[PDB]
């Protein structure tokens, strides 16, 4: 039941009644909350009086004590949530004018006082919430010139009154908000009475196109930057639905969730500069080719899920209108997840210029292929990067991305692709980077297959289920700067020596879940077989679940930089001696549920110089003292670390120490 | 004579002490062969002493045979004592049991003996032959049963362990085959009864020579009594020179008939019945057979019969050895040594004898004559049993009797325990 | 409408061969894969792999390589699969099935009807068994042994014999009929019975007598051999 | 003296083919009857083989009959014994005898040699373990299987139907519920290790045993049976 | 009426019907007891039946050795074709390397033949014409080799399977005690030995006959190289022999065995434990045997009767149960293939050279020690390379001479043991 000192006080879930007295004085933070408390004991806290925060959380309060505030005035933050005080006196508040911030949530509070706040001036941020209120009225004068931030979400508001605002008329709210909070009628006038308005936020409000259209006139020539919107049942829009809106200056916009239905032409013209503009979750069947006329400064669209759902029996065939993105001459950043398109036109993306980003993701409901000229409208523009996952695609063409010339991400992977690369489909492409082939169902790989894009440097193949891989030219052979490869879960069969050959610059391999076994084995005709040579910079490899059960020495000669290995869940009983021996500086290791039965310290000679991490959870021990005993001395000897080392680390072989814990000798 | 014409063996002195040199030198240094070649070295310098010493001694010359039981007594107490090293007994062993010599030389006797006889007597002396074995039984088992109940042991005892053992016919016909009826019929332990068995036959086989020894010099003492020859007493060609070639003649009948007899008996006809046949009592009938059929001239007659006799008087002293060293164990007769054992074991044969001789003479036999085939050779261990009994006393004119007395009686044996066994519990 | 036939069910003794043919009809079959699932009696379903009719490239599990193959025709639409070695427990249904496959969001399977292999081991038996009695006998040295062994039925004309081994050799004669002895042993073993009963003493043990002896009958053209019972000190 | 040396081989894939050899100095090798004797470990003896001088006869241990061969050639003094398609289960020291028939049963010997079947793992293996091993209960019940996965395998599930008598044939999820068009009224859930199948209420036929796979490799591996729903 | 009375094995033919019905039931139902008794029977019959289809056969019986070599070449075919059933080749090695048969069966020919020799022809015959003897071999061995180089066959072949082979007694002791110590000095097989031995002394047997004509024509047509019938010169004989009793019981037949067995086992002690190698070589225990008996006959404690009983038991051996000991011989020695391999222009070549170099070595040897030339080849060089005791009545018939049957009895008998003790040492010294 004691309380933890850090140089802050934490009282949570102990369900006492009364304020801990032992606290030591030169703590500053107390917490409170899971916590009841009845009065204030200024006592108890005039011991310390040292604290600048204080948080009281689900306690219920009927009164607070004037004097307490002049007994600390060293207070900056306040917290009053779920408390059960709903009507408070300035009385309480004559001393506590050094305060910054102030929380009252669910408090009830049916109304508001003459003037309770008149006497603070320093704090910077009121939040009121969870109240019943119907008037705006917080005090008689203008006061409180020095607060930004207001918050009266879960308010029962009725309609604006400019006579409401008027005390704000010295300062400048940063952005106030209105949320939940059920809203009729505007006062002319009440917006530009109060001061300058910087952010409105307002939603899930009832306004529909009538009324929200006379808002949008009280709003003219005001100083508002960010207008925030949602869940209003706009339906839809005409012209003369911002025209008022257009002697302002905004920044940002929200039309999320208003379940939009149709959008006239030319309904956006009287916003010449908008930064940033969301538009989702809505249902809009037809773009017209003049809806999206005048947005000249527009830098970030967004329209996920933002079209009707296909439906074959309503045939409702979500349409856009080529030519009608012509006008966003400086975005940079678009979105389309989630939609119905049927296709790609020939003039879709006609105009785009200063584009760098753009996602299509699970966007179209049927691309079945790819063709000579699916890309021709996106000729004219610098196109970074490219995202085409989630399209059921089945088969490319060549000559498929000779219009995108800059790209260098290119993702294709988790979609439906059988055929035999003939190296023409990379034919345009000059800077790519990274390609992304993973989920697909099968791939034939050809000599004359990556000799288009030598300066590739990444490429993932998981679960693709290659055919022709071990071909005497190895198909990876003209890429050279390359780094990541991976190979896993494809159940590879066999791989000759020379696959990787000529490449310095690989940084990471992943073979796990193949079928390798065979080839180590020494039984194997023509020796085992070295496909790791050369491989002068590799930092982390994995083999894991492959089968393995003999391991030639010959194998790490050129690994003189691996820093991770991983050999877990294969079925290695007894590796040769002196295997590690050039690997000078290694990090870490992975033998778990392998057959290892007994530790000696010849195989394990350079490898236990300095680990930072072990771990050799399962195995069948022989817990017997002629070679566990060096396990057991450098255990407790050591300080690597290895988690769960008590527990899992079991042996059964000696009947008698059958399941003991290998731990005590 | 002179000290140096004395001759042994029909060989002077300085010579046998040459033979004698090498059995030490080969004794001492232990090197020896164990095949053929090195065993019957052996056995012919051990018996040619010690049965020249055995026909000199006082007492020992008339009473019990001379020649034939000492030396038979002396291999035993010599392995008895360990005296004999381990590869002689090695070699007497692959002589006288691997490769089995006593069986050729029953052969060769029984061969040599029918062929000799007039074919139109056969039959008529063994149809009186059989019911006289029948009256020794009861003859045995009447003073059993009387010596039982005087020492008190119940008669069921008796009957089981001593009266059958004896009369059986030997180990391998007599010994097993009454184990495994007792144990398969009374439910009840069976290497027990073998062990006791074993030693009981032995002891009534000494007893059975010696007696058999007596009744010679009994029947010198008063002559109406022993006919010295055939058993008859009713009864009471010519042949050119005969060269080696029928001597040979009559060794390749001896071996063609054991294996004529040997295939009838193991595949054609096992069983006539509950009897089951010894392969030596299908022998004495096929060689009947053969000398009835008239195939044989009467110079092959009398080729075999020369061969039977250097079988049987200048090789029978190389024989006791064997019999003595292979099928006589001197340690179980010690063991299982006790007064009671021996004064029935000694009452049992005599029973038989007077049982036996007087079945003989009611249907005209000679007594003595009919005594010593049906009753002793009876009585006593199988083919070595009777080879002994005949040697002591003299008579080898009547091996063809034996054989019959003995097969053809086990026979019969095992019937009657195969009755009395369930008749009597 | 898609349709898979199979061969009918039959069985074999371990045997080299055996050929399983899948049929089907009513689409390309040049376009989709084929696998092979075996369902042992009463227990959860295996896979051991699949072909490409397009150009016969084949991917198998583990454990099955380098004792099955499979191959396919075009022509006749048709699918092989194929045993080398028949062997015990490997008797199971088998199916074939057609897999519509891609990344995700597809009918993996749709299967045919299945057929049976059985491979039965062929009547055996008619054979004298041996059986040993005072298994693992415990003696000190100066008493008897007396081991004992017992048959099934009568052995002709009293065919048995004792060996001994010790541990790491090859084991050494006895008693090579029911009764006699080799040249080498000593005078103090000996063996009797007869019928479907025997015996076999130890006069005296000495340290050098402690092993395991076995009992062995030759009497028809299948030799038997009976286990072995052990001699060792307290 | 007498004395019979024999060579071969060891450590054979479960599948595949060995052969054997002995060579005789000390006795006539000709017109003796030879015979083949294996002992696996800790067991008691066993017959194999046996072939007459001319190879007139041969006669087999009724395990080992129609996989083994057996012959002999004069000339060099040498026995074979040629074994096709080795199984497991026949790891155990061989030996060669020679039997003299009634005069000594074996009497020679050789000292032996090993053989021993190889037995390896399985690879790429993601295991499942279905949870309700069996189920009971009446027409119009709700019923829950769950199945676990060993490693995280993501939305690559499927559920299969069998009957007692025919083939499953009915796959019922093409992805973690994503229904094949033709059943109705079932459903499916869940993501990363564990998954879950109900039924809303149960129907005469729908009395089987059911089944799980998984598609994340290439190495695909159904489930260790499932709950079979009775009564 | 041939069909009746006619007699094999001395016996009518009704009475061998019957005997070999047997054998026929025995091989049907595969019933046959494996030791003397079931071996004795089937050799016997074998042998009697084809020892007589050898012995009555116009051309074979008086040139190639009729009887004996018929029966060992029908068995050994018999082997080859696979007729016998294995329990028959089981019954019939087993009295021939188990119970060593063929042990008691040498020991008691050597005996029998050295024992009868008469003690003042044996001492008096130390002094004149065993140097001969010697001289004989000496002369044919560097005939023998020097034709051996001119064929490129090197010398441990020739002198060790073909000057020693023909120099014996015969395949009946002379040719199988040979292959006995061959096997056991060296090492090696034994049936390539004696199969490739006996036709190269069948081959010379016949060179010996054709070369008693010649020299018969010689000594006609020049004279002092010849005698009239008379071995030695300007010598007179007043010996009188002593006369045996008269009467052999069977009691010394019987002590024929005793004296056999006996130095058999004195030989086989001494070779094992007391002088197993008098020099760098090692003496078989055959030699010691031959030395033991000569000796025992120049001590003479074995009276005048003995002597005698110990002949008549070798000549029961010898006469009768021969025909069982080679169907044996058949069985465990022969190699059918060696004999034909072993025939060809060559060898009769050099068996003919080997014959003549041995009569020019006796006849050179003879005049040195006062016998007349001629007649000192006849029973020096001829008479002992023969087959034993059996051509020595077909030499001397090839001549006019019957008066030198004491001679060439001394030269077959004693003689066949001398080249038993010089093959040991001959083995021993080569490897
Ligand atoms: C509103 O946007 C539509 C989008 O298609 C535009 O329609 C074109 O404008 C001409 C003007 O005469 C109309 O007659 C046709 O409907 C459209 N022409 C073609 C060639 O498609 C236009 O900006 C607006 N709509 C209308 C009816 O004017
Ligand atoms: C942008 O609009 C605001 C509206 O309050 C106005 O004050 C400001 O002067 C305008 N800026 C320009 C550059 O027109
Ligand atoms: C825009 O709205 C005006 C009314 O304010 C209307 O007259 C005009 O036709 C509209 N222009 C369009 C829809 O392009």
């Amino acid at each position: 039941k004691c309380t933890v000192s850090h140089e802050v006080a934490d009282c949570s879930h102990l369900k006492l009644t009364q304020v801990p007295d032992d606290l030591p004085t030169n703590i500053t933070v107390l917490n409170l909350t899971h916590n009841q408390l009845r009065r204030l004991p200024a006592a108890n806290f005039t011991r310390y009086s040292q604290l600048t925060s204080l948080d009281v959380g689900f306690n219920t309060i009927s009164k607070l004590e004037p004097e307490l505030c002049q007994k600390l005035p060293m207070l900056k933050v306040l917290n009053l949530q779920h408390n059960e005080l709903s009507q408070l006196s300035d009385k309480t508040f004559a001393f506590c004018t050094n305060l910054t911030e102030l929380h009252l949530m669910s408090n009830s509070i049916q109304k508001i006082k003459n003037n309770p706040f008149v006497k603070q001036k320093n704090l910077i941020t009121l939040d009121l919430s969870h109240n019943g209120l119907s008037s705006t009225k917080l005090g008689t004068q203008v006061q409180l010139e020095n607060l930004q931030e207001l918050l009266l979400s879960n308010n029962k508001i009725q309609a604006l009154k400019s006579e409401e605002l008027d005390i704000f008329a010295n300062s400048s709210l940063k952005k106030l908000e209105l949320s939940s909070n059920q809203i009729k009628e505007f006062s002319p006038g009440c917006f530009h009475a109060i001061g300058r308005l910087f952010g409105l936020f307002l939603n899930n409000v009832q306004l529909g196109p009538s009324l929200t259209e006379k808002l949008c006139l009280e709003l003219a020539n005001t100083s508002i930057r960010n207008l925030s919107l949602s869940n209003s049942q706009l339906s839809t829009t005409s012209n003369t639905t911002f025209l008022g809106l257009k002697w302002t200056n905004l920044t940002m916009l929200d039309l999320s969730y208003n379940n939009l239905n149709v959008v006239g032409n030319d309904s956006f013209a009287w916003l010449p500069q908008l930064e940033y503009f969301f538009l989702e979750y809505n249902n809009i069947q037809h773009l017209f080719s003049h809806s999206l006329h005048g947005l000249f400064n527009v830098r970030y669209l967004n329209l996920k899920r933002s079209f009707t759902k296909q439906s074959i029996s309503l045939a409702s065939l979500p349409k856009i209108d080529d030519f009608s993105f012509q006008w966003l001459k400086c975005l940079e950043h678009l979105n389309m997840e989630d939609n119905d398109i049927p296709g790609i036109k020939s003039n879709m993306f006609t105009g785009l210029i200063n584009l760098k980003y753009l996602s299509l993701s699970n966007s179209f409901t049927s691309l079945r292929t790819l063709t000579n000229e699916t890309f021709v409208s996106l000729a004219h523009s610098p196109l970074h990067i490219l995202n085409l996952t989630k399209n059921k695609i089945s088969k490319i063409e060549s000559d498929a991305f000779s219009w995108l010339g800059h790209l260098e991400v290119l993702d294709l992977g988790l979609n439906e692709i059988g055929q035999e690369l003939t190296g023409q489909e990379w034919r345009g492409l000059e800077n790519i980077f990274e390609i992304y082939l993973s989920y697909n169902k099968y791939l034939q790989l050809t000599r004359n297959s990556f000799a288009l894009v030598p300066s590739l440097q990444r490429l993932m193949l998981r679960r693709v289920a290659l055919k022709n891989v071990d071909s005497s030219p190895s198909p990876f052979q003209p890429l050279r700067n390359l780094t990541i490869l991976d190979l896993s879960n494809n159940n590879i069969a066999n791989i000759n020596d020379d696959m990787l050959e000529g490449l310095e610059k690989l940084e990471i391999l992943d073979l796990q879940h193949n079928n390798l076994a065979r080839l180590w084995k020494h039984a194997n005709p023509g020796g085992p077989i070295y496909f790791l040579k050369g491989l002068s910079h590799l930092h982390i490899l994995n083999l894991e679940s492959n089968g393995f059960d003999e391991i030639p020495v010959e194998v790490f000669k050129d690994l003189f930089e691996l820093k991770i290995i991983d050999l877990g869940l294969n079925n290695l009983n007894t590796l040769p001696a002196s295997v590690f021996n050039n690997q000078v500086s290694l990090k870490s290791l992975n033998l778990q549920k392998n057959l290892i039965t007994s530790v000696e310290k010849k195989v394990f000679g350079p490898a236990f110089r300095n680990l930072t991490e072990l771990d050799m959870r399962f195995n069948p021990f022989d817990c017997t003292c002629e070679s566990i005993a060096w396990f057991v001395n450098w255990i407790n000897e050591t300080h690597t670390n290895i988690p769960e080392l008590s527990s899992h680390y079991l042996c059964n072989t000696p009947p008698h120490y059958h399941g003991f814990p290998v731990r005590l000798f | 004579s002179d000290l140096l014409g004395f001759k042994i063996f029909g060989m002077p002195l300085p010579l046998y002490a040459f033979a004698l040199i090498t059995l030490l030198l080969s004794h001492f240094y232990n090197a020896l062969p164990t095949d053929i070649v090195g065993g019957f070295a052996i056995m012919f310098i051990i018996g040619a002493i010690f049965g020249e010493i055995g026909k000199r001694l006082p007492i020992f010359n008339k009473y019990i045979g001379g020649a034939p039981v000492m030396i038979f007594l002396v291999a035993a107490y010599f392995v008895y004592a360990g005296i004999f090293t381990q590869k002689e007994i090695d070699a007497i062993s692959n002589v006288m049991d691997k490769s089995n010599f006593l069986n050729l030389f029953i052969a060769v006797l029984i061969t040599g003996a029918i062929l000799s006889v007039n074919r139109r007597l056969l039959l008529k002396s063994l149809l009186g032959y059989i019911p006289t074995i029948l009256m020794g039984i009861v003859g045995a088992s009447i003073f059993g049963i009387a010596i039982g109940l005087v020492f008190g042991i119940p008669v069921d005892r008796i009957m089981m362990l001593y009266v059958l053992p004896i009369m059986g016919g030997g180990n391998g016909a007599g010994a097993v085959p009454l184990s495994e009826i007792y144990h398969s019929v009374t439910g009840r332990s069976r290497e027990e009864y073998y062990s006791t068995a074993i030693a009981i036959l032995t002891i009534a086989n000494i007893f059975a020579i010696v007696f058999a020894a007596v009744l010679d010099i009994i029947g010198k003492k008063h002559t109406w009594l022993s006919g010295e020859g055939e058993l008859v007493r009713k009864a009471s060609e010519k042949t050119g020179q005969i060269t080696h070639r029928e001597t040979a003649v009559g060794l390749v009948l001896s071996t063609t008939c054991f294996l004529l007899a040997y295939v009838v008996a193991k595949k054609i006809l096992p069983s006539i019945g509950g009897v089951a046949i010894h392969y030596f009592a299908w022998m004495v009938l096929i060689v009947a057979a053969l000398n009835a059929s008239g195939l044989c001239s009467p110079e092959i007659k009398a080729g075999a019969k020369r061969l039977s006799d250097f079988f049987s008087k200048q090789l029978l002293w190389v024989l006791m050895v064997g019999v003595g060293v292979c099928y006589t164990d001197l340690q179980e007769i010690i063991n299982a040594i006790t007064f009671a054992n021996v004064v029935i074991a000694a009452i049992i044969v005599i029973g038989a004898v007077l049982g036996a001789a007087i079945g003989g003479w009611l249907m005209g036999f000679f007594p003595i004559e009919s005594a010593i085939t049906a009753g002793l050779c009876m009585a006593n261990r199988g083919g070595s049993g009777d080879l002994e009994v005949l040697s002591a006393c003299n008579r080898m004119n009547l091996i063809s009797y034996a054989q019959i007395s003995s097969r053809l009686g086990g026979g019969i044996v095992l019937v009657i325990a195969s009755i009395v066994f369930g008749m009597m519990i | 409408e898609v349709q898979l036939v199979q061969s009918g069910a039959e069985v074999k003794k371990p045997g080299e061969s055996l050929k399983i043919s899948c049929k089907g009809s009513g689409y390309s079959f040049t376009n989709y894969w084929v696998g092979w699932v075996r369902q042992m009696p009463g227990k959860g379903l295996e896979w051991m792999g699949f072909i490409d009719p397009s150009d016969s490239y084949t991917n198998y599990a583990d454990s099955v390589k380098g004792r099955f193959t499979i191959s396919a025709d075009k022509s006749i639409s048709t699918a092989y699969l194929q045993m080398n070695c028949l062997t015990a427990s490997d008797t199971a249904m088998y199916y074939c099935a057609r897999e519509l496959y891609q990344g995700y969001m597809d009918t993996f399977d749709s299967w045919g009807q299945g057929t049976l292999v059985t491979v039965s081991s062929g009547g055996g038996g008619s054979d004298i068994v041996l059986t040993q009695s005072p298994a693992t006998l415990s003696l000190s040295p100066g008493e008897r042994a007396t081991l004992s062994c017992r048959a099934s039925q009568s052995v002709s004309s009293n065919y048995l014999a004792w060996y001994q081994q010790k541990p790491g050799q090859a084991p050494r004669l006895l008693i090579y009929d029911s009764s006699s002895r080799a040249t080498g042993v000593p005078a103090r073993f000996s063996g009797s019975g007869s019928g479907t009963d025997f015996t076999l003493t130890i006069s005296s043990l000495e340290p050098e007598d402690f092993a395991v002896y076995y009992c062995h009958q030759y009497s028809d053209i299948s030799p038997t051999f009976g286990q072995g019972t052990k001699v060792e000190i307290k | 003296e007498v004395q019979l040396v024999e060579s071969g081989g060891g450590l054979v894939q479960p599948g595949g083919s060995l052969r054997l050899s002995c060579a005789a100095s000390g006795f006539t090798f000709r017109n003796s009857a030879m015979h083949w004797v294996r002992q696996a470990p800790g067991k008691g003896l066993e017959w194999v083989s046996s072939i007459w001088y001319s190879g007139s006869n041969t006669y087999y241990a009724d395990s080992v009959k129609g996989r083994f061969t057996i012959s002999r050639d004069n000339s060099k003094n040498t026995l074979y014994l040629q074994m096709n398609c080795l199984t497991a289960e026949d790891t155990a020291v061989y030996y060669c005898a020679r039997f003299a028939g009634g005069w000594g049963a074996y009497d020679v010997w050789g000292q032996g040699t090993l053989v021993t079947v190889s037995s390896g793992g399985g690879g790429s293996d993601i295991q499942m373990t279905q949870s309700p091993s069996s189920l009971s209960a009446s027409v119009g019940d709700r019923v829950t299987i769950t199945a676990r996965a060993s490693q995280s395998i993501g939305l690559y599930l499927a559920w299969y139907q069998q009957k007692p008598g025919k083939a499953p044939k009915l796959l019922i999820y093409a992805a973690s519920s994503l229904q094949s068009g033709v059943p109705s009224r079932f459903s499916g859930s869940g993501s990363g290790t564990d998954f879950t199948l109900t039924i809303s209420s149960l129907q005469p036929e729908d009395f089987a045993t059911y089944y799980c796979q998984q598609g994340n490799t290439l190495s695909y591996t159904f489930g260790q049976g499932t709950k079979v729903e009775i009564k």
